[PDB]
């Protein structure tokens, strides 16, 4: 039983399933062939699999944000009275109502998310995200008139993935490159990101780009708004934009000591001139943003302003 | 879902005259303003529990909340009418909740997602109901009575503090710390709309024998150089903690901004609505252009757009404190404050 | 006489040169196959020769700054008692002795620019630029330990070239996405950019991904200096960050009707724009003044930037 | 290109023992902070004029430019010693240009345009105006003072740190008509002694003077209508270089929306460009801020006590000076019509 590709299994399976949703019915699946022998060791093998699921990917903080969730869970109902097998049955009977209890929660953000798009307003996105879409297809089903434009997200290049999906709507969208979407801020009413997870203070772990727009916003006066699923909140805090796990060693020089080997007319579209796969691998693939540059977090549980929300959840949740 | 669809009009007259009388009352406006209405509301609600008969506890939330459904269209901005509702449908849920605890013989949002998926219901549950109301009218009662007495820790003598319009909730606080410290109050009157009334408490502040100022809004800006503290009222604050607040509000807020002055704002939390303002068009109301421009202009109102709105806006990051009769409170916190009053499906009414 | 295909022959007759000194050149060489002889036709001229000029280029910004120049100095000693033809030799026999100073207005530069690097800092830059290059590679002369980011520059792909630049003189570099470039500010001591002109205020009209840098500098409270000659100074007053002369017509939407999964760790560089959608979008945007630390130029160290309008003022009049 | 070429130490000793004295008493620290430096320069730079012989405008400006390149490497921190030179250098020049033609615009125009018994006993002319300088540096604190009935009213709080001459007579002026109250911060470590004497002085005079620790600044300044602060030297692109702490004054302010009011006489303003702050600040000893008794500690842990403090040039609000008030864009004009910018570098 290799947990890391189920955990995969559980991706490529489902499009729209989300990393710490698939992390937890990882875990199920676990639980399903534990045959624990006492209780001391229906954690342990628990915590054995949650950890080397961990290691085995990359970008481990959405993931280890729902197996926060699931062994809080599991320590929280085998402290009352503590039959684990009850709860190995419980978890693994309504293991696929997790994954529609999780469809229901993006559902309910969209239902909250739509009412922020008003009549012939501008929506500027990061790349692509479930949620924002659903945000966005929500509004274009009761007949509102807008427009968005969407970046580029090199390196992922998702961009182009979300503005098929919303001219498939038949919703007029612009792309827009990552040097240029400060430019076109003056246009845009209303920013709408995606978020992989909610750190502690309620700040943003996103793709590459997105504390950039946060920025151009703010400067821009500009509402910023982000959409997550509150399974999607983590209890870890980044002392800064650059305080994230590394999976592998980024910006980082050359060291040229010998010879070789060996004007742009700045109207010139060179896309052949774009960095190659590995120089790219040195660069950062996830983008800290901090809360103060979030105007609300559109979740299933409401848009929370407060940023001490998110906080307020996550005690919660862990007492 | 209103009332029009589980009754006739005609029967949410005989069976509920309070109810019709008070819908026309705020759509004509003669009944305004957070105050009035919270009472007038929390009045015919009690009526309204006095005579609905539901015998199992559905029939009364689903009659009250329908009730309350058409008191809050009949003036949507008067947030404190469906506060008041949101309170007594939690006051029955609870309660009866509790009385179903009686017979003998959540705790996160986050971790339900793993979680896994009527006795004797009972109707006379009108003496404690209609308690619970009589309890909050009176509550109401002691808003200034409790929120003045804070002034001692946020008013100091010889001090300047700039307020705007007129709010007897802020009077209360100022004459309060007024008896023992004598300090200055510039007030800003709240031209057009709250003219005559901050004109009014500014006699009153000076009969208190506080240094009272009367300055018109251009000359906020001029004055914030040598202001320590805002003090600000307001008609409502959203989900958000965005203020509904009278007009010119705005000018104060930015002008405090800039000049790193601190602004507090004095308000009870019948004020606090859990809506969230999606759209601020829908928000804003606009009263006559008699107010701002005359009548008897006939050319110029017949070629120009007169434009007079009587509610401001200010987003939640521009208040430092907020002063309550629950006490004193950052705008971070009114989050858990709505989720310890009101229940989260009544959001929505 | 075709003052464009001149104006755009330089620019490859010369990688150096600057897009002002081409349009002075440009005129210079106008006005030796002037035939002329009326101030009427001595002056009527240019005029439509710039303007032709102007409209002729699709971004016409430091081109008219250059023009700019040469016509004030035109005027000014055609007052005085003017003769035409005495500044009609003088401007094509110095024609040489014009690219001269340009050249050496760089070097100024640099020479002003380099000690601004000092040992065991790192460098951010944006997409390529010759002023920028002149003051690293000043510094990497004098042995001085430092290191460079560049921003690979999209739609330019500048990146690539000014990265190689700096490779050949054995500086450490590394390249950055667009996206990418806020992460980077911690490790950034210092953010050094070009310029293509310097408005009225001392804003930077420069690469599209410019003012995205300074604001990202100013939010990390890290310097931001941008490197540009004296004739890249023009006459004009955008309001706005967004408020320039539109080459081709930008950011406009699409009109559909019923028309009929990534991570993020996935590197996909065949899923970028194409250059249909890249013409919708801008070539240059604006840098205001507040995010200009200080402006090196060939007049020294400009950080009043009321004294880039102090210049401009000493040119008319 | 300094003095030791061009001439030998002995012959500088003979020719100018003025240079000489006023080396090693830089070096020594002797003669100290910037209006010390300025006079005892300009004194050494009028028997410079006096001793020199020349025949050639050109042989007197690099004899000056490489006493003052000596010179001001001896301490190369008290700019006032190579302002006063660029002055004198330039004095020179178009005393010159104007004795130039009795024998009868843009530099961005320059790109385009044309290409390319003068030195001697002109000496008598330059001596006086060497003495125009003195005069004008014992204006200064005249000049300032008077401005304060613009800036200092009644019932104000002002903010002040360490001491400044200037700011005293500027604050003392005002005081002797208008009652108001001046908070000072002690220069702990370094203006401590100082400050103390300036706080008595003040007090003295009726100021209603309130003496705090610099940890206090931050607290008090929310009360405080003004900061008024006194500087060592004014750099090349408009930023400060002041005594210890003086940026715990600033960034509080700049945090509180309190101005910045700053009190310096023109030949404060250096033309120097801060391409380092390392370079700037210079380090004073340990036995300040920790006593050299206190064995354990000092051989344990690096102790570090700076004497200068610099302040970014945006954070300065109004710069009062003898020649007026003026706003930090200002100071751009101020060196090109005082400096002539080839003598930037000494």
């Amino acid at each position: 039983f290799d947990i890391v590709q189920v955990y995969k299994k559980f991706l490529q399976d489902d499009p729209e399933i989300t990393m710490p949703v698939a992390a937890i019915e990882a875990l199920v699946q676990l639980l399903s062939r534990s045959q624990a022998k006492t209780i001391s060791e229906f954690m342990d093998i628990l915590q054995n699999g949650s950890n080397t699921l961990k290691e085995g990917v990359q970008n481990n903080i959405s993931l280890s944000a729902g197996c926060d969730i699931f062994q809080r869970f599991v320590t929280r109902s085998l402290h009352d009275v503590g039959d684990f097998e009850q709860c190995k049955r419980h978890l693994v009977e309504n293991g696929k109502l997790f994954i529609q209890r999780a469809r229901a929660c993006r559902q309910r953000i969209a239902h909250l998310g739509y009412p922020l798009i008003r009549d012939g307003s501008v929506i500027l996105t990061h790349g692509f995200s479930r949620g924002v879409a659903a945000v966005l297809l929500a509004a274009a089903k009761r007949h509102v008139r807008f427009k968005v434009f969407v970046t580029e997200s090199r390196p992922s290049g998702s961009g182009c993935l979300m503005t098929r999906t919303l001219k498939n709507a038949c919703i007029p969208t612009c792309m827009v490159l990552d040097s240029a979407v400060s430019f076109t801020m003056n246009r845009v009413d209303l920013v709408l990101v995606g978020a992989e997870g909610v750190v502690e203070n309620g700040g943003l772990i996103n793709q590459i780009g997105t504390f950039q727009l946060a920025v151009f916003a703010k400067h821009a006066h500009k509402p910023f708004y982000a959409v997550a699923e509150s399974h999607k909140f983590v209890r870890m805090f980044p002392l800064s934009q650059y305080d994230i796990p590394f999976s592998r060693p980024i910006l980082e020089f050359d060291d040229p000591s010998p010879e070789t080997v060996h004007p742009t007319p700045s109207d010139a579209i060179h896309n052949e001139l774009i960095m190659n796969e590995e120089q790219i691998r040195n660069n950062p693939t996830l983008d800290v943003t901090p809360p103060e540059f979030v105007s609300g977090l559109i979740t299933d549980l409401g848009i929370i302003d407060s940023k001490s929300g998110v906080s307020e959840e996550l005690i919660k949740l862990y007492l | 879902g209103p009332i029009s669809e589980f009754m006739s009009t005609i029967n949410v007259e005989h069976t509920y005259p309070a109810v019709s009388s008070l819908i026309a009352d705020l759509k004509s406006r003669k009944v305004q303003g957070p105050f009035a209405v919270a009472v007038e509301t929390a009045l015919v609600m009690r009526q309204v529990i006095s005579q609905t008969r539901w015998s199992t506890v559905d029939q009364l939330i689903d009659t009250v909340r329908a009730v309350g459904s058409t008191l809050v269209k009949a003036q949507p901005t008067e947030f404190s009418c469906g506060n008041i509702i949101r309170r007594i449908l939690r006051l029955i849920r609870e309660e009866y909740q509790e009385l179903l605890k009686t017979a003998d013989e959540m705790y996160s949002s986050m971790l339900n997602l793993l979680g896994r998926p009527r006795v004797t219901g009972g109707m006379d549950m009108r003496a404690v109901i209609i308690s619970g109301i009589q309890d909050v009218i009176d509550e109401l009662d002691k808003i200034n009575t409790d929120i003045e007495v804070q002034s001692m820790d946020h008013l100091h003598s010889n001090e300047i503090i700039l307020t705007q319009g007129c709010s007897k909730t802020v009077e209360a606080f100022l004459r309060f710390a007024a008896k023992k410290r004598k300090f200055s109050v510039i007030v800003a009157e709240g031209f057009p709309n709250n003219q005559k009334g901050s004109h009014a408490m500014a006699k009153r502040l000076a009969q208190a024998g506080i240094d009272t100022t009367v300055i018109s809004d251009a000359t906020i800006f001029a004055i914030m150089s040598r202001v320590n503290k805002v003090i600000l009222g307001t008609h409502a604050i959203l989900g958000n903690g965005g203020l509904v607040t009278y007009s010119g509000a705005q000018l104060v807020a930015q002008a405090a901004r800039h000049h790193a002055t601190p602004v507090v704002v004095c308000s009870g939390i019948y004020k606090l609505s859990p809506v969230y303002p999606y759209d601020l068009e829908s928000i804003i109301q606009l009263s006559s252009p008699d107010k701002i421009m005359s009548f008897n202009e006939g050319d110029l109102i017949s070629r120009a757009e007169i434009l007079n709105p009587y509610y401001d806006y200010i987003p939640p990051d521009l208040v430092d404190l907020f002063i309550t009769n629950l006490g004193g409170y950052p705008p971070s916190y009114l989050y858990r404050i709505m989720n310890d009053t009101y229940d989260a499906s009544d959001t929505i009414l």
